[PDB]
């Protein structure tokens, strides 16, 4: 088709960002593998 | 059932709720990971070993303990690709090496030791490691 | 046994914003914003 | 405080087995009643019987399997359906 | 068509018969921001509604009609709407032309506009979900709905079919005895959301039935969504019917392959 | 019960100068009136 | 940043048919159906002139993991729900294959953050991997209770009559009708026979299924339509030493008629469930002495 | 733009823009207390226990090992402009 | 392009003043949102009041608002200003005729505070 | 409908801004219903204004004539210590309180030669400006306040809150710091031993070194590895110095 992309204008008295609240989120192991990590005394310590 | 049910309920929040303020403690790590073997699980059970290698993948007693949880059950080829990450990961260590030689003589292919001595000799490991080759 | 501190970026991910949550410290208002930079 | 909480432990564990001669005696005049939710705490709180807590997939290795798994889900379900009739 | 497109739509209730915003006396003090009663406990707050819906009589043209609108008025299907004519939602019973137009939009909205929800809810309450689709109805509190009175379960059977009669295509009825329980299966998912909200908190028991003075007085049937079915002929059933609607899309499947070719 | 001090006495000395410790004073807006008396507070004071 | 960059995923039915369509973006609008976590949310119209305005509803990492519109929640390939993609695949492949849900709210809020995915879309997001399971369902379309007794209500069931063709009543009794068939398509074909199209709103006909006594009743309205009906039933069973009846004809099932003329009122079938299931068992031997 | 280095034995390189690691720098055995930028040569050296390497720092790459063993604990690290 | 504000009926903000009276309906909970966005403004909007006051020697001002369209604040859009020596002369012609009238009265008799 | 969205609604505000408890209180709906200053505050200020304003009423009800207005306009803005409550909440106003103070003292002066004594004097030009420059600072302030206490109402107060060193934690937090350093130089000399069952014992001879060197006695462990004890005796000089 095509899309025209326009910003709302906000009332300035309204709680800006009505989805914005405090939360926890737990975030999952990033996706990237792992890096390889290529690397008498007990009577005395 | 519920009798087992609100069992399993019950357990799982016993040790997550110990496990959540103490990240460490690999030792809790294990026994809760072989308390979902017990229970036939091993979608659960191979979570709680995945879990506990982000918080120390060099705590090779527990990379051992997780080949052990898929050869008991016999499901070989999850402890096969296991080892493109294991050994991929610490190659200096002995043990993560000599277990993955000796798991392959007793399935009997030794076509398939005949590659993993080439590249455990393209490492250059020392002494105890070429003499066994 | 403290045993670990607590490492930030677990505060960081938190999907409150980028920013906090909207709170305006007193030490955080503008000041000293010009740089002064040696010959 | 630790002689407390093992006495405040055993009368947590006698509620239970209160409760669960209940409804082993409730099952004999056949009437089912299920075992409730323990309410939630806080807002976010968990159920770990539910689901699977932090569901880790363990990797995407080259040895592709496609076998194991279906053995895997066989000896599950062969698990539960033995809880289902002999009770463990 | 009789009742719908050769009349317009007449006014259920006037404005100032309409009942006030504020609810009766639940507390001590009321609460501005909330709109609720405070400080004190609860009285059981159901009640039931001094209104009801009469499809024949109060179908009609609207302004939703003439403008294109898909879905219906709420407070139609309540028996509340003041507009009439001039409201901008549909006030007729959903058929199978209006619930063509909604085939897109019905898969995460209900017939009334109102967007779905994962999880259904703890008591299986008032808007669906975009999981299941569920066409069954729940009908409870039938001993607060018939006001105490007794009658038999095979005359209740009956009262429940007639009213839940004119709101669609009902596929199937059968009240249970032993749980004072109705499940309504319709042949639409539109059909059943209108009727859900159509006989939520109304009096089951007729004008002639003795007590139509003291009616108000109830708590009306409770409507909340069915659960699986679990006796097992129906589930084979299920499984029936699972099956011959995959095949249906199996043949469209691989014709608009056919035309990708 | 051993260590700390009694009460009493800083009780007894703001009861006897009361009327001009909680006097009418400078009007300030509003007064405070003790519930079931018509004792009013002209000042926020915990020991009168 | 990453909030703003990914695109919307829109399908092509959502969206109409209109060359340049105006839509706004809300960075922080409503919060995810799946997920629930806030996202960026998009308004269009789909007309200029539309009285509906549509609304993302889930985010575009849900929309991912799913391969699904963000409105319709369709596929995006096939436009076919998720309870629908799943089954048909378990059917193409042995494995049986699904899309899990999780219940808890912060389990749930870690669900979606994964960039794997799940469910059948893995294979439906490729075109090369999904064309191949479209070839497969090609080929299989090529491949094609006695201790309650219940005797005073079988006294009320005029179980010897025929079609004398008569006036009679409006009231007819129906039976054989089995554990199938919803109401309306019995009340569709009867209204098809007899010419009426939308039965519902005239309100001429009446039906009673009760499902379990697998027997029906019969009522209309303006009786000189009972008898065109009756005038529309072609297929009979003389039955040998009794009064014939005429048949119904659904697809595959046969539901056999007697005229009432004395029948009505819910407990002519049966009071309770089980007093219905011994009502079954009496007409299924009555069938089989009807046709052997 | 940033090099860093931890007690986890590691040394990571990274890109400030992506906000992610260009590199993670694993040969060190323990915790890496100090690093010096060499004033010329666009290297980092990095010290463990008995452990000092150098790094170029247009790839992750190991330049030198040096003649650490028996040193212990090394607590401070310092490049001059003559090699030192 | 800019065309500047319309005036609009000063019915239309008393209209809406008493509108937002009982907000029982649900119709305002996103007015009630905006009445809580206002509190901060407040403080603004009581320095224009105060400011724009009017002098002893006139009866009553009309004054240019702001309003929002909820009826949740109004602004007084105007500044206060004036001619020094007129001011002046307006004030000090305050004075005298207020020196006039405490010789003149014999008893004086002071508002009652609050008023209301 | 602040008060009312905070579930205080045995908290009566009247029409003169009072804020008055219809109530005895439990603990647990006091600890929840302490409004902070800048509700106070704010309160305070629409009670000032309430106040102007309905002293203009009066008189356009035709209750006061208009010197009789004069006058009480500028007798609020020389008494709102008397009148409003709000240097409970910012005491700082005390200035403006003491300036419209003196100013009423040389007005009177003024106004008041060959007079007598008793009200009449409505000259509030001075006192006015005082008040209008009190507002001038208390804008930047009341809203940078206000705002924040309105967008905890609807966001939530944050969980990364990271509390700063002060004198009351002082000690506390030189503890964890000597902790993790001890730990620290240890575990980098320990080969490949273990790192959490030593961990414990190890802090627990640094606690006993250090009962030692406030006892004055020495501390002597007779099968201690001296490299260990080098360090505990190095972490437990610098405690001491
Ligand atoms: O305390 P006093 O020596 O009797 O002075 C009073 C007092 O003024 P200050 O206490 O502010 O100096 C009165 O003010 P309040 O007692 O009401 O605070 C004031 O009366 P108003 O301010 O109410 O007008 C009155 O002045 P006057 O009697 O002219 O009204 C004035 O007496 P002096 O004029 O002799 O100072
Ligand atoms: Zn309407
Ligand atoms: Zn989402
Ligand atoms: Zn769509």
């Amino acid at each position: 088709h095509h899309i025209e992309v326009v910003s709302k204008q906000m009332d300035p008295l309204l709680p800006r960002f009505v989805g914005k609240k405090a939360r926890k989120v737990v975030a999952p192991t990033e996706n990237d593998e792992v890096v390889p990590v290529l690397h008498a005394d007990p009577n005395e310590w | 059932l519920e009798e087992l049910r609100e069992y399993q309920r019950r357990k799982r929040t016993e040790y997550e709720g110990y496990l959540k303020r103490n990240r460490l403690d690999m030792g809790q790590w294990i026994r809760y990971a072989q308390f979902e073997i017990e229970q036939h699980d091993m979608r659960r059970a191979r979570s709680i070993f995945e879990r506990a290698l982000l918080v120390d993948s060099s705590f090779i007693p527990l990379w051992i303990r997780y080949i052990d949880a898929e050869l008991k059950v016999k499901c070989i080829n999850h402890a096969r690709n296991l080892m493109n990450r294991a050994i991929s990961t610490l190659p200096r260590v002995d043990k993560l090496w000599y277990k993955y030689l000796i798991v392959e003589e007793s399935l009997n292919n030794v076509e398939i030791v005949r590659s993993l001595y080439t590249k455990w000799c393209s490492l250059e490991p020392g002494v105890n490691a070429w003499n066994s080759f | 046994t403290s045993h670990r501190p607590q490492l930030e970026a677990r505060s960081g991910a938190k999907a409150a914003a980028y920013t906090p949550t909207g709170i305006e410290h007193a030490r955080l208002l503008p000041g000293h914003t010009t740089l002064k930079y040696r010959k | 405080k630790a002689t407390r909480k093992i006495r405040e432990r055993m009368l947590e564990e006698s509620k239970r087995i209160a409760e669960l001669q209940k409804r082993r005696e409730l099952k004999q005049a056949g009437i089912n009643v299920a075992i409730k939710k323990p309410k939630k705490k806080y807002g976010t709180d968990i159920d770990y019987n539910e689901d699977i807590v932090y569901e880790q997939a363990p990797m995407p290795g080259i040895y592709d399997t496609s076998t194991e798994d279906r053995q895997i889900k066989k000896k599950f379900e062969q698990f539960e359906r033995k809880v289902n009739r002999k009770g463990l | 068509m009789t009742s719908w497109r050769d009349k317009s739509a007449k006014v259920q209730v006037k404005e100032s018969e309409l009942p006030s915003s504020i609810p009766a006396q639940t507390g001590l003090t009321f609460n501005i921001w909330y709109n609720k009663w405070s400080q004190g406990f609860a009285g059981n707050t159901r009640f039931v509604s001094p209104f009801a819906l009469q499809p024949q009589l109060h179908s009609g043209k609207t302004r939703g009609d003439n403008d294109g609108q898909l879905f219906f008025c709420l407070f139609f299907a309540k028996g509340m709407c003041c507009l009439g004519p001039k409201c901008e939602y549909l006030h007729h019973i959903p058929d199978e032309e209006d619930i063509g137009k909604l085939a897109l939009r019905t898969e995460v909205l209900d017939c009334f506009g109102r967007e779905k929800f994962a999880d259904y809810r703890e008591d299986m309450g008032g808007i669906g979900s975009f999981r299941k689709k569920n066409k069954t109805l729940y009908v409870g509190g039938i001993d607060g709905a018939l006001n105490s009175k007794h009658l038999k379960p095979a005359q209740i059977e009956s009262r429940i079919r007639f009213v839940f009669s004119r709101l669609g295509d009902i596929d199937r009825i059968r009240y249970v005895e032993s749980k004072n329980c109705g499940f309504v299966k319709f042949k639409y998912q539109a059909n059943a959301e209108f009727a859900k909200e159509a006989m939520s908190n109304q009096t089951l028991l007729l004008p002639s039935d003795k007590e139509w003075d003291d009616r108000r007085e109830g708590t009306g049937l409770l409507v909340k969504w069915a659960n699986e079915d679990p006796d097992p002929a129906a589930q084979k059933r299920l499984q029936e019917e699972l099956k011959l609607e995959s095949l249906n899309m199996m043949v469209h499947l691989i014709n608009n392959n056919t035309n990708s070719a | 019960q051993r260590t700390g001090l009694s009460q009493i006495p800083n009780r007894r000395f703001t009861l006897w100068w009361s009327p001009t410790i909680n006097r009418a004073n400078v009007y300030v807006g509003f007064l405070v009136q003790l519930d079931l008396t018509g004792i009013f507070l002209h000042g926020k004071i915990p020991t009168l | 940043d990453e909030i703003n960059e990914p695109p919307p995923n829109i399908c092509e039915q959502c969206l109409g048919d209109e060359a340049n369509i105006r839509m706004t973006k809300i960075p922080q609008g409503s919060e995810c159906k799946i997920c629930t976590l806030p996202f960026t949310l998009y308004h269009f119209k789909t007309s200029k002139r539309s009285n509906n305005i549509i609304k993302t509803l889930i985010c575009v990492r849900c929309a991912t993991q799913r391969n699904i519109c963000q409105c319709c929640m369709l596929d995006s390939r096939w436009h076919i729900p998720i309870q629908l993609r799943d089954h048909l695949i378990s059917l193409v492949n042995e494995e049986n294959v699904m899309t899990e849900e999780a219940k808890n709210d912060m389990m749930k809020r870690f669900l979606s953050l994964k960039n794997v995915k799940l469910g059948g879309a893995q294979i439906t997001s490729d075109p090369s991997e999904a064309d191949n399971i479209v070839d497969k369902l090609k080929n299989i379309l090529l491949r094609a209770y006695a201790s309650v007794d219940i005797s005073h209500i079988l006294k009320k069931l005029p179980l010897n009559e025929s079609f004398l063709k008569n006036p009679s009543t409006k009231s007819f009794f129906l039976y054989n009708i089995d554990a199938s068939i919803p109401e309306w398509k019995i009340t569709d074909t009867v209204s098809q026979l007899l010419g009426i199209k939308k039965w519902k709103d005239g309100n001429s006909l009446s039906l009673i299924v009760n499902h379990k006594a697998k027997c029906g009743g019969l009522r209309f309205q303006s009786s000189e339509l009972g008898e065109r009906f009756v005038s529309k039933i072609s297929e009979t069973l003389v039955t040998p030493k009794g009064l014939k009846r005429g048949v119904l004809l659904i697809d595959r099932f046969r539901i056999f008629i007697i005229p009432w003329s004395s029948g009505f009122s819910a407990a002519s079938f049966g009071t309770n469930t089980a007093e219905n299931i011994k009502l079954s068992l009496s007409l299924n031997k009555l069938i089989q002495l009807e046709l052997g | 733009q940033v090099v860093s280095s931890s007690t986890d034995a590691t040394v990571r390189l990274w890109d400030v823009v992506a906000g992610k690691t260009m590199k993670v720098l694993t040969h060190h055995k323990r915790s890496v207390r100090a690093t010096a930028l060499h004033p010329k040569e666009f290297s980092v050296a990095s010290a463990c226990t008995d452990d000092i390497r150098s790094w170029g720092l247009a790839e992750g790459s190991l330049l030198t090992n040096f003649e650490s063993e028996k040193t212990g604990i090394i607590n401070t690290l310092s490049i001059n402009q003559d090699d030192v | 392009l800019y065309t500047p504000k319309a005036e609009m009926p000063p019915e239309h903000l008393r209209k809406i003043i008493n509108t937002h009276s009982d907000m029982a309906s649900k119709m305002y909970n996103t007015d009630k949102k905006a009445f809580l966005g206002a509190l901060k403004y407040l403080p603004h909007a009581i320095l224009k009041l105060l400011e724009n006051m009017p002098h002893p020697w006139e009866q009553a001002k009309e004054v240019k608002v702001l309003y929002h369209t909820s009826g949740a604040i109004t602004f007084v859009n105007e500044t206060p200003r004036v001619i020094e020596p007129v001011y002046t002369a307006q004030w000090s012609a305050t004075w005298i005729a207020m020196r006039r009238e405490k010789r003149d009265r014999t008893h004086f008799k002071r508002m009652r505070f609050p008023p209301f | 409908l602040l008060i009312h969205r905070k579930g205080l609604t045995y908290l009566h505000l009247d029409y003169n801004f009072n804020l008055k408890p219809t109530k005895t209180l439990t603990t647990k709906e006091r600890k929840k219903s302490r409004l902070g200053n800048s509700f106070h505050l704010m309160r305070e200020l629409l009670k000032m204004m309430k106040l102007i304003v309905d002293t203009h009423v009066q008189f356009r009800l035709g209750n006061v004539d208009a010197f009789q207005l004069a006058d009480g306009i500028h007798y609020i803005l020389n008494h709102i210590g008397q009148l409003t409550g709000i240097y409970r909440y910012k005491y700082k106003v005390m200035h403006q309180i003491r300036a419209c103070k003196d100013l009423k003292h040389i007005i009177y002066y003024k106004f008041n030669k060959n007079l007598g004594k008793g009200p009449g004097c409505g000259f509030w030009q001075p006192a006015w400006r005082v008040w209008l420059n009190f507002l001038r600072g208390t804008i930047p302030l009341l809203e940078r306040y206000i705002g924040n206490l309105i967008t905890r109402q609807f966001e939530g107060r944050s969980n990364e809150i990271v509390k700063t060193t002060t004198k009351q934690r002082l000690d506390a937090y030189y503890d964890l710091e000597l902790r993790n350093s001890v730990m620290d130089d240890i575990l980098e000399m320990m080969p490949e031993s273990i790192r959490q069952k030593k961990a414990r014992t190890i802090l627990q001879h640094l606690s006993e070194a250090w009962r030692c060197w406030k006892a004055n006695i020495p501390w002597d462990v007779p099968g201690m590895p001296a490299p260990i004890k080098k360090i505990i005796e190095r972490y437990i000089k610098s405690k001491a110095d």
